[PDB]
This record gives C-alpha cells, structure tokens and sequence, in this order.
C-alpha cells in the first residue's frame, strides 16, 4: 500500500 | 557537506533522543 | 527494526530506500555515501537461490524519507540508477561471504537536511570502534517481528526504526550459527541474560550499521544488515558486512567509473 510515486519518476 | 555530520543535530549542537547511549557504551 | 523505537526525521540522512518499480515495493534499505554512490547488500539484487535478479532499471532509490509508506514531496528525492556493480567475490552459495553492492545513480543527488552522506571508516577508526561491547545503529523499515508463519507482530513501521546495538565477540558470533562466519563479516545483539534487545529483520537487508566517532563526532558505517536467523531470538545474532575489510574494492569502482 505505497503512495503513487509520480509518474515522471 | 563533509559524510557523517548531519544538518540538524550535529551541525546544530543537538544530539538525538539515544546517541548518547552509544558514546556512553566506549 | 525489532524491538526498535521511531527515528526523529534526519536522524539518519543517509538512509536510503531501495523501490521495486511494478509491482511498487521495499526491496532493501541502502545508504548514500556521495552524491552519486549508494552502498547496499548484496543478496538484495542478487540471489540465485530465490531467482532473485534486478537489473539497474528495475528499481529506483528513495532519499530524504522517513514515512515508509507515502510520497514525501518537497524532501524525498527520487533517483535512478546508471550501473549496478556487485562484488566479484560474493558468495551468494555458501555463506554470503562478501555481501556488498554499489550503485550509481544516474545524476547526483543534492544535498539538504534530510539527504546527506555517511562516512567509511579508516583504519585508526574501525580499530578504535569496532571492539566488542560497543553500541552501533541499525535502521530500517522492516518487519516489527519475525515472519517465519503465520504470526502477530505490529507489522511493518509506518516509521523508518533505529535500534542501538552491541557488538558481540567472535567466538560468540561462530558458535551462534552453523554458517561459516568470514573476516568479512561481524555479529550484534544482545545476549540471552543482558535483558535489552533488538535485531534487524526483513526488510533491513542492505541498511546501515553505523556508529559515532568519540574522537570528531561523525557518523561512520561500521556495517551493512546481510543475514540472521529469525529476528530478536535468544542466542542468535544479526551479521553484518565488513565495510572497512572491503573499503579498498569499494575505492577500485569509484576511482575508475
Ligand atoms: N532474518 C533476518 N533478521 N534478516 C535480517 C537481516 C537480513 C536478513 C536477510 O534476509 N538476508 C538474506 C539471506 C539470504 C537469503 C536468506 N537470508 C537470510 O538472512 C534468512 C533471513 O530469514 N535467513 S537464514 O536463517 O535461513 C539464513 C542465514 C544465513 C544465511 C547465509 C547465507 C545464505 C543463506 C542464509 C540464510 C533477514
């Protein structure tokens, strides 16, 4: 259940 | 900066919560 | 980790979270040693036995964090690695003899007060330190109790953990396990009748064993979390990896890539 890393990432 | 002082306790004059357990134990 | 106690936020500047890409997990904690070198495990990228494998972009490198869980933005750092490189010598067969990664990370990360390195030790200091009954740190976002089954345990941190721990003897060390113990590796934990407690657990491979310099105050990573068996059990240890005894291959890969 980890935060959602941005995308650009 | 230079390895193993940190910006807001050493470089500060702060000590951690248990640091002092360690240099208690030389 | 076990038995430990939440971290004060940059506490442990150095700390370094090692992310699966897809799916999203924590592989293994690390740590920054300079603006473009992470120190980590070994068995972390590779692990035959498990058919466990990452190449460079199938992880990335968490700096600055402290909650486990979420998207620290405006102080984590995010970056991406150019070359994996594991030591020649490891032996993933037998013992994990050698148990040592480095990682270069593809632009250097910029320091603030919640990202910067940690020193290696020189001779005088691991010398100096690295004798029994001396207290080290290990920390980690790992497992709060053993997973080995089906069992209760407040299971990982939303925290990053630091625990304290002593340095045990040889002997003691050896006659602990049935593995081969290797110069290249040293134990910590407390005994069985000492009272305190704690160890590293799942989820710490790879993280920092350090400790202070009495002598200029700074921080210096005595070890690296490599293996145990169980965590916090009575007459076991954790064994970390000789960073000093391996310091020369770790200055062959910097001062040529
Ligand atoms: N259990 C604790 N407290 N851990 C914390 C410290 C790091 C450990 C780690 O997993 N390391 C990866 C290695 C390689 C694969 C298995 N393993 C282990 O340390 C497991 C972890 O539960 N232990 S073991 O008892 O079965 C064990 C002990 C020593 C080992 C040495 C070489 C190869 C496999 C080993 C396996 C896990």
């Amino acid at each position: 259940d980890f935060e959602e890393i941005p995308e650009e990432y | 900066a230079d390895c193993g002082l940190r910006p807001l306790f050493e470089k500060k004059s702060l000590e951690d919560k248990t640091e002092r357990e360690l240099l208690e134990s030389y | 980790i076990v038995e430990g106690s939440d971290a004060e936020i940059g506490m442990s500047p150095w700390q370094v979270m090692l992310f699966r890409k897809s799916p999203q997990e924590l592989l293994c904690g690390a740590s920054l040693i300079s603006d473009r070198w992470v120190l980590t495990a070994a068995h972390c990228l590779l692990y035959p036995p498990w058919d466990k494998n990452f190449t460079e972009n199938d992880l990335l490198v968490r700096i600055g964090k402290h909650s486990r869980t979420r998207y620290e933005r405006n102080i984590e750092k995010i970056s991406m690695l150019e070359k994996i490189y594991i030591h020649p010598r490891y032996n993933w067969r037998e013992n994990l003899d050698r148990d040592i990664a480095l990682m270069k990370l593809k632009k250097p990360v910029a320091f603030s007060d919640y990202i910067h390195p940690v020193c290696l030790p020189d001779r005088e200091t691991a010398a100096s330190l690295l004798q029994a009954g001396y207290k080290g740190r290990v920390t980690g976002w790992g497992n709060l109790k053993e997973t080995w089954t089906a069992n209760v345990g407040k299971g990982q941190p939303s925290v990053l953990q630091v625990v304290n721990l002593p340095i045990v003897e040889r002997p003691v060390c050896k006659d602990s396990t049935r593995i081969r113990i290797t110069d290249n590796m040293f134990c910590a934990g407390y005994k069985p009748d000492e009272g305190k407690r704690g160890d590293a657990c799942e989820g710490d491979s790879g993280g920092p064993f350090v400790m202070k310099s009495p002598f200029n105050n700074r921080w210096y990573q005595m070890g690296i979390v490599s293996w145990g068996e169980g965590c916090d059990r009575d007459g076991k240890y954790g064994f970390y990896t000789h960073v000093f005894r391996l310091k020369k291959w770790i200055q062959k890969v910097i001062d040529q890539f």
